[PDB]
């Protein structure tokens, strides 16, 4: 080995999503990623493909990800660490319920009172897999344009 | 003080012996 | 209150150790300890019990939630001894101790982050380590201290913990529980030979329970002697 | 090593079934599976062989075995961590105990408290074989449909 | 110093070590408010005992 | 006595635990912590002091 | 032989009959060997026993007298419930297995 | 650990947060470029959102 040589302009990322969530992330699906040391300036892209071969780090078994960012600059040293935020998914024209107001019964079932048109308020048991850190998704359990109880929920109860 | 019993009825069951693995 | 919080732990606790005594290191690290010693070590008749200790924290992956905890190897008794309260489910059989059956105990805390579903515990199973295993008992805490700040912990009986995911003959500690009322002074020294004799060495390095209880037990008690004493006096001066 | 290769028509598994119960486990005894990511989502065959060369991880030897599972739509990246349950009998028309609330005197005789139809619980030594990994299949002393006080049982306690 | 509080600074140096090192992992344990409460429980202790025999002494 | 025992302890420890908590190991053994970080550890005013704390046994 | 950090050991070997295709390689197997017997010979319980040096073995006993002595012993075999005695006690003596005392009357 | 909250006090007495953004972490102060006006009194003990002094 007497030297190495890089092509230095575009640099792919190594993204290694766990391996619970490798079953989704579908091909061409829009993603962006940022470095540590210049805290906000976003870079995005296309994902490209994900590779088949897995490398653990002990516990927990992990896949790679990649995409191709431009490098002007001459910025972005290698193996430089980069958080990343791979777009999971883009639902629209669906509900989603915020967390402080939903209940959770049982273990899978979800009470979630409501406003009525009545004025009097009822809970719905929804069914909700999908969550982000502020709300939880609702493709379905609640029609839509229903008030609901941010606060203290209480099912039969009139406002 | 209740004498509450959690309590279950007995019937004619069937073996599901199998265990698990990784 | 006090001394059932203390005599909560029984009569009495001659916990195995390697090494030297606490701060040790590659001495205590290596362990001359078989969990086969206790046979002829539960052979003595004043002993009423003695149990293996053991535990290990490892990662746990499960669905998506993917996180390290600590485990605990131990005995059927312990939540029992302990008196610890289940959140949960139950201990388990000596039977099923010796099934090897994929049974474990866990944090409630732990549920807290497992399961924002509130599920039901029951024949869950959640890989520890590696091996699957299927979740049935969790204990709520018995003290408060919240001070202790606590992270996960996960029980498991030692048989199955040492055995099919360590497989190391040499636990991290045995408690040896006494019959008869007997003293905490005497026999320590006759197991400390009995060491001496099934090992080669000098190397009980174990700690004990009835002189710490005695003594905080005549403190009290003193506590007790002071306070009605002074009080029945001024009383008798009335 | 220029580059690997891999056949994906089919994915076989490595169920790594402990040492100790290797000595049952016959060939053709129908198994399925499932993968932590997908969480619900159950695959199932037959069980092919039992390779003959264990390796060990520290503690304790383990014993593999192997499906022969189809791979559809492309899913099921390699060395995915998969929940395996194989299949041990199924005896029937038999009671079996819930282990919570036995009784185990000399750790031969049985004795078990029941509630009965005066509301009072009683206690019966029973004959057991069969034991599972939640229950064990008693075969006397019992009848089926009596009530069984599962929780913090005592003998000769009415309630 | 400055008599201060154990309760306050911590956090202030919880934020602190959370900035200092890019994560929080100090977990460092709490000083004095235990000796606070301590302290809360054995004069707890003489109130009840001075009390108790002073009241008698008054009954005396 | 024993209160003077008790607050013999400088008023009253914040001991550096770079891991979880006390049965921490790995993520607890792994540790970047700096005594560089004492400067401005040191720089509050109501810090009277803070001190390197650390030991090992050797032959 | 071939040692695993402390204590050396020693390997043996058997030939057992394998019909049915039955036990898998490497499978983990308790093992006993049977060693002899040693008769015609006292054995003392292993409380019993007063061992300095770890070398030296003093048996404090009671005698005819009432009063307890001890006397070194030479006691090489050891078994879970005794070890055996060649030499220095005499049969049929009492032996102060509890609380003894050396040089004390009962 | 993104977000930058800073309450500090108003001509009116009262205290009030602002969100700010901030680059460089100085080690003696933060370098605040965007989020708060200057000569503005900065809370920066004890301080309570939403608070007149």
């Amino acid at each position: 080995n007497i030297l190495t040589l890089a092509d230095m302009s575009a640099m792919l990322v190594k993204a290694q999503v766990s391996e619970a969530d490798v079953i989704h992330l579908k091909p061409g699906q829009k993603a962006w990623f940022t470095v540590l040391g210049d805290q906000l300036t976003r870079y995005e892209g296309q994902i490209k493909d994900v590779l088949p071969t897995p490398e653990k780090v002990n516990d927990a078994i992990f896949y790679y990800a990649r995409f191709e960012v431009p490098n002007p600059n001459g910025l972005l040293r290698l193996d430089m660490t980069a958080q990343v935020h791979i777009q999971l998914t883009d639902v629209k024209n669906v509900l989603t319920i915020p967390l402080s107001a939903l209940g959770d019964p049982v273990g899978d079932n979800r009470y979630k009172v409501k406003l009525l048109r009545n004025g009097e308020t009822r809970e719905r048991e929804v069914t909700i897999g999908a969550r982000n850190d502020t709300d939880v998704e609702i493709v379905k359990g609640l029609e839509a344009g229903d008030e609901v109880v941010i606060g203290e929920a209480k099912p039969g109860a009139a406002q | 003080p209740v004498p509450t019993y959690q309590t279950l009825i007995v019937r004619p069951g069937d073996l599901q012996q199998s265990v698990l693995a990784t | 209150m006090v001394l059932a919080d203390i005599r909560s732990i029984g009569t009495n606790t001659i916990d195995v150790y390697p090494g030297k005594d606490f701060g040790d290191d590659d001495p205590q690290y290596q362990q001359a300890l078989k969990y086969d010693d206790l046979i002829a070590i539960q052979k003595q008749p004043w002993v009423a019990s003695a149990t293996p200790a053991v535990s290990q924290n490892l990662r746990l992956r499960y669905n998506n939630v993917d996180v390290a905890a600590s485990a605990n190897g131990v005995s059927g008794d312990y939540f029992n001894v302990y008196g610890m309260t289940f959140s949960e489910g139950n201990t388990f059989n000596q039977e099923q101790l010796n099934g090897r059956a994929q049974v474990v105990v866990l944090d409630s805390n732990t549920r807290r982050q497992l399961f924002p579903h509130k599920a039901d515990v029951v024949g869950e199973v959640i890989l520890v380590g590696n091996m699957p295993a299927r979740v049935i008992g969790v204990a709520e805490e018995k003290q408060s201290m919240f001070g202790s700040s606590k992270v996960l912990r996960v029980w498991l009986p030692y048989s199955t913990m040492s055995g099919r995911v360590m497989g190391q003959s040499w636990l991290n500690s045995i408690t040896v529980r006494v019959k008869e009322g007997f003293d905490s002074a005497e026999a320590e020294q006759q197991l400390t030979r009995l060491l001496s004799l099934r090992h080669g060495k000098k190397d009980f390095f174990t700690w004990n329970m009835d002189g710490v209880l005695k003594t905080v037990e005549k403190t009290t008690r003193t506590l007790q002697l002071f306070l009605t004493l002074v009080a029945v006096i001024s009383l008798v001066v009335g």
